[PDB]
């Protein structure tokens, strides 16, 4: 589609392996934000957003958490607490033509700047001046949008990059999409390091004899640290304490 | 006709396990003691920035949209052959919804079948947040006809929905085989803080804003103070309109003639 | 008022491994996509690959996967599609189209299409059909309009003629599709109308030319002894 | 990919009338930056490549008159022919071209319906001198019945005849209206001397029988 109107799929429930998406040259640009490229099969998110859309290659800076600019404030806005990446790549061959490619368009002549994440599929012609412009486009009277010519010969900046920006739901709500790894078996009553779908620590695990309700997958302690957890494949409740210190 | 909401609209905003605590908490709460509207059947009442719904199977379910007029995505909420059913499509619902409520059922994004959920006081929190629906509930037994019962009950999340819709108004149902009872109130961003009790369970709550008293547990932390004079917070009166003084230039210096310059 | 001239065709035993090409005209070849569309006998359209203007993206077929590749040679104004390990299902005139870049991507729907051949998929002989005749002498006793005809048994490949005294009939002439022998063997019969009164009052010959083999055989249809 | 359900397949309407083929698939074949809907209807008649009719399911292209007609959005679609003519005994189709794999309809193999007709049957012995090929071919002709929705059946002495009695039918025969049939039995001589009696009959809508024009072996 197009910055006029990012296409949003909601995508869960997967085992994704980002190594395939990080290992390909096909990408021009590939930048990671609130992540580490190299640290994506480790984590678990519990939704993934992927927006996609077609843009110039000048604007692929844009496409950032402030960095405001025309696309950037009118068409596609990232928030500025921005935990994900963006693919970029110049798609020349696919979406120019000898004839020119016209029928991707984009947005101008908005009242305003946008919301993060916020859509906007309104074409209404604009009003320069007072005028009250119902369906007529003189001198003050501007059609929002406008289009690009994406033809082969042009100039890298003006040929057609297909972008597609993925945001991860960190948020510690039972977990979906999880990298490749690679299940054990739990070991109780030993102080051993753990990873539980993302969550990393070190201590000794035991059965607890505390009812969660059925919706918490874990509890946290007056510093922010967890002191129980939920086992997946089980659905059990674990305690943690510190497998032991002390002064010498 | 309203009512008073004496501790009820209280739910677990984070779904993280807490016990034995008290936990301090800013999110989109109904005060305490904050009168509610009650309907006895309804006109477009807005769901301008959250609901709090009680009622007391004679009532079937909810339309929530913003014009309702197949020009918007518009939720639904019903229930059939003991089955709960949510759609998101582009309805043109009927003006007086009872199974015709469901007419125009074109352009749909998502639909959903589940178990159902249901004298007795139904109590429901509906909120959109982050493009996101969620409804919290709980079901207790009820013995009032003309209240809102006195007393106390946290209500867990039920459900969350990927919506992402522009959410203004809403409606409730009764189905074909004046009315029931039910109750509506409008959460606003406040804070409160909360008892969770040792089973994890909420148990108490105060809003440190109701009161002053309420104000001094809020910065003792505690429910119970001691004979004293405590340091709360300060008061500042707030101004009362913007004002803008600037020069009286009115030439427009000439940029083009910078900009537009032939040989620099 | 694009022509399109399909080279290769004809029949082909399976595990062989062939190709075709087809010669454009009337147009830029070299800013146009193309596509192969079969139009199976019976079955209808079916799309095979596609090739960018610049030949630049080849795109295939779910069920043609480790079977065709598809080039373009610009040059010639030709686009060339090897064919490797056909199957007997294969059998289909593969019609090459050429594209109409409007859709906002480089594919789009197609308008111009051109007369593929009718590459043969079968592991047999090329057998000529015998002619037969069809005259039954004494079951033709409906008066005034009796079908008697010709059969064309063991035809392969399909193209045939069949014209009744050298066209001299004209009503009532059916041309049937293939019979085919459970044995896969090409059979179909051919029959005109005849006034049992005049049976003999017109010898009539059943000509058969068998494009494939130009099997140039004729047989007599005549009241017999039976 | 994107499998689509085109329907109805096999339309046998009458001259002049209005007729409709939708057309639904899995996926929601459109697109909203150009509210245009990426899907096309074609025609063909047979011996001929088909036809472009409506692009973006639902404009006129030219060289169309308002015999038809494409419309349709979300997945479901819509060709209307309004008025039918004596051309339009053809087969139509819908395709998809959203994305990749492209894919085409079922068909619609479109008839003027006529009135149901008369079927006509004929019999043949196997010809006297064709015995040598090892091939006794025992033929039934048929002509002007329909609707095809008939039973045409050989019996070699009260046994159903399958594989060895095959049959072949042409399309809607211009002259009639109606459909035309020839079913041949394919027997061995050793097969051709352990019976009696060869029969071929069709039973039809008018017909409440089959009728059977049968031979006794030798005559
Ligand atoms: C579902 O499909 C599309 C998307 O909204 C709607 O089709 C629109 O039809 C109107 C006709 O008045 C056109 O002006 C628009 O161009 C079409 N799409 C848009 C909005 O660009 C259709 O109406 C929707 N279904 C319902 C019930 O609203
Ligand atoms: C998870 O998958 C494995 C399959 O090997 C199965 O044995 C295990 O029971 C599953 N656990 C749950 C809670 O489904
Ligand atoms: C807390 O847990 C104990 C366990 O026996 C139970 O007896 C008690 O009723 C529970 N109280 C609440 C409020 O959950
Ligand atoms: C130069 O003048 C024209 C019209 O006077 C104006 O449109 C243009 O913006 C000016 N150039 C710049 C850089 O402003």
């Amino acid at each position: 589609a197009s910055v006029y109107a990012w296409n949003r799929k909601r995508i869960s429930n997967c085992v994704a392996d980002y190594s395939v998406l990080y290992n390909s040259a096909s990408f021009s640009t590939f930048k990671c934000y609130g992540v580490s490229p190299t640290k994506l099969n480790d984590l678990c998110f519990t939704n993934v957003y992927a927006d996609s859309f077609v843009i110039r290659g000048d604007e692929v800076r844009q496409i950032a958490p402030g960095q405001t600019g025309k696309i950037a404030d009118y068409n596609y806005k990232l928030p500025d607490d921005f935990t994900g990446c963006v693919i970029a790549w110049n798609s020349n061959n696919l979406d120019s033509k000898v004839g020119g490619n016209y029928n991707y368009l984009y947005r101008l002549f908005r009242k305003s700047n946008l919301k993060p994440f916020e859509r906007d599929i309104s074409t209404e012609i604009y009003q320069a001046g007072s005028t009250p412009c119902n369906g007529v486009e003189g001198f003050n009277c501007y059609f929002p949008l406008q289009s690009y010519g994406f033809q082969p010969t042009n100039g890298v900046g003006y040929q057609p990059y297909r972008v597609v920006v993925l945001s991860f739901e960190l948020l510690h709500a039972p977990a979906t999409v999880c990298g490749p790894k690679k299940s054990t078996n739990l070991v109780k009553n030993k102080c051993v390091n753990f990873n539980f779908n993302g969550l990393t620590g070190t201590g000794v695990l035991t059965e607890s004899n505390k009812k969660f309700l059925p919706f918490q997958q874990f509890g946290r302690d007056i510093a922010d640290t967890t002191d129980a957890v939920r086992d997946p494949q089980t659905l059990e409740i674990l305690d943690i304490t510190p497998c032991s210190f002390g002064g010498v | 006709a309203y009512t008073n909401s004496f501790t009820r609209g209280v739910y677990y905003p984070d779904k993280v396990f807490r016990s034995s605590v008290l936990h301090s908490t800013q999110d989109l709460f109904l005060p305490f003691f904050s009168n509610v509207t009650w309907f006895h059947d309804n006109p477009v009442l807005p769901f301008n920035d959250g609901v709090y719904f009680a009622s007391t199977n004679i009532i079937r379910g909810w339309i929530f949209g913003t014009t309702l007029d197949s020009k918007t995505q518009s939720l639904l909420i019903v229930n059939n052959a003991t089955n709960v059913v949510i759609k998101v499509c582009e309805f043109q619902f009927c003006n007086d919804p009872f199974f015709r409520v469901y007419s125009s059922a074109n352009n749909c994004t998502f639909e959903y079948v589940s178990q159902p959920f249901l004298k007795n006081l139904r109590e429901f929190v509906f909120k959109n947040i982050d493009g996101y629906f969620k409804i919290y509930s709980k079901h207790t037994p009820i013995n009032l006809v003309r209240d809102l019962p006195q007393g106390f009950s946290a209500l867990e999340p039920l459900v969350d929905l990927p919506i992402g819709i522009n959410i203004t108004r809403f409606q409730t149902l009764l189905a074909l085989h004046g009315a029931a009872a039910y109750y509506v109130g409008y959460l606003q961003p406040r804070t409160f803080l909360l008892k969770y009790n040792e089973n994890g369970t909420i148990t108490d709550a105060v809003d440190c804003a109701l009161d002053p008293l309420s104000e001094t547990k809020c910065t003792l932390k505690s429910f119970t103070v001691e004979k004293g004079i405590y340091q709360t917070s300060n008061f500042r009166v707030q101004p009362t309109e913007s004002i803008v003084r600037f020069p009286n230039i009115t030439n427009l210096c000439p940029f083009g003639e910078v900009f537009n310059a032939t040989r620099f | 008022e694009v022509q399109l001239v399909e080279s290769g065709g004809g029949v082909v035993q399976p595990g062989r491994s062939l190709r075709l090409s087809c010669a454009a005209s009337g147009f830029t070849f070299s800013s146009y996509p193309m596509h192969w569309v079969r139009q199976a006998p019976g079955k209808g359209l079916e799309w095979v690959a596609v090739i960018s203007y610049d030949g630049s993206n080849k795109y295939y077929a779910d069920s043609v996967k480790g079977r065709f590749t598809i080039s373009r040679d610009n040059s010639k104004n030709t686009l060339y599609l090897q064919m490797n390990s056909l199957r007997a299902e294969d059998t289909a005139v593969y019609y090459c189209a050429r594209d109409t870049e409007d859709c906002s991507s480089t594919t789009c729907y197609v308008d111009y299409w051109g007369q593929g051949t009718l590459v043969t998929v079968s592991s047999a002989s090329t057998k000529g059909p015998s002619v037969f005749p069809l005259a039954p002498s004494s079951k033709s006793t409906s008066g005034g309009t009796a079908a008697l005809g010709c059969l064309v048994k063991d035809y392969f490949p399909e193209p045939v003629t069949v014209s009744w005294n050298s066209g001299a009939l004209t009503s009532g002439v059916h041309t049937f599709p293939a019979v085919l022998q459970s044995s896969g063997l090409y059979s179909l019969s051919s029959v005109v109308t005849v006034p049992s009164s005049s049976l003999g009052t017109q010898t009539y010959i059943c000509n058969v030319n068998h494009k494939p083999s130009n099997t140039k055989v004729d047989k007599k249809v005549e009241p017999k002894s039976c | 990919d994107i499998v689509m359900t085109q329907s109805p397949d096999s339309l046998a309407v009458s001259l002049g009338e209005r007729a409709t083929i939708n057309c639904k698939s899995s996926q929601s074949v459109l697109y909203r930056s150009n509210n245009k809907n990426y899907l096309a209807w074609y025609q063909q008649k047979p011996g001929q490549p088909p036809k472009l009719l409506i692009y973006w399911a639902s404009t006129r292209e030219s060289g169309v008159p308002d015999r038809f007609s494409g419309s349709g959005s979300g997945t479901d679609f819509t060709l209307t022919i309004s008025s039918l003519q004596a051309e339009d005994v053809a087969v139509y189709y819908c395709h998809q071209y959203y994305s990749t794999p492209f894919t085409f309809g079922g068909g619609t193999k479109v008839d003027i319906k006529r009135t149901v007709a008369a079927p006509s049957v004929f019999i043949f012995p196997p010809s006297d001198e064709q015995l040598k090929s090892g091939t006794a071919s025992v033929v039934c002709l048929l002509n002007n019945f329909y609707p095809r929705e008939a039973k045409v059946q050989w019996k070699v002495d009260n046994a159903l005849q399958s594989g060895n009695s095959q049959e072949s039918v042409t399309e809607q025969d211009s002259k009639d209206s109606t459909y035309s049939l020839s079913s041949t039995l394919t027997l061995s001589k050793a097969d051709y001397e352990k019976h009696k009696v060869y029969a071929c009959e069709v039973t039809h809508q008018g017909l409440s029988s089959p009728v059977t024009k049968s031979f006794n072996r030798g005559e």
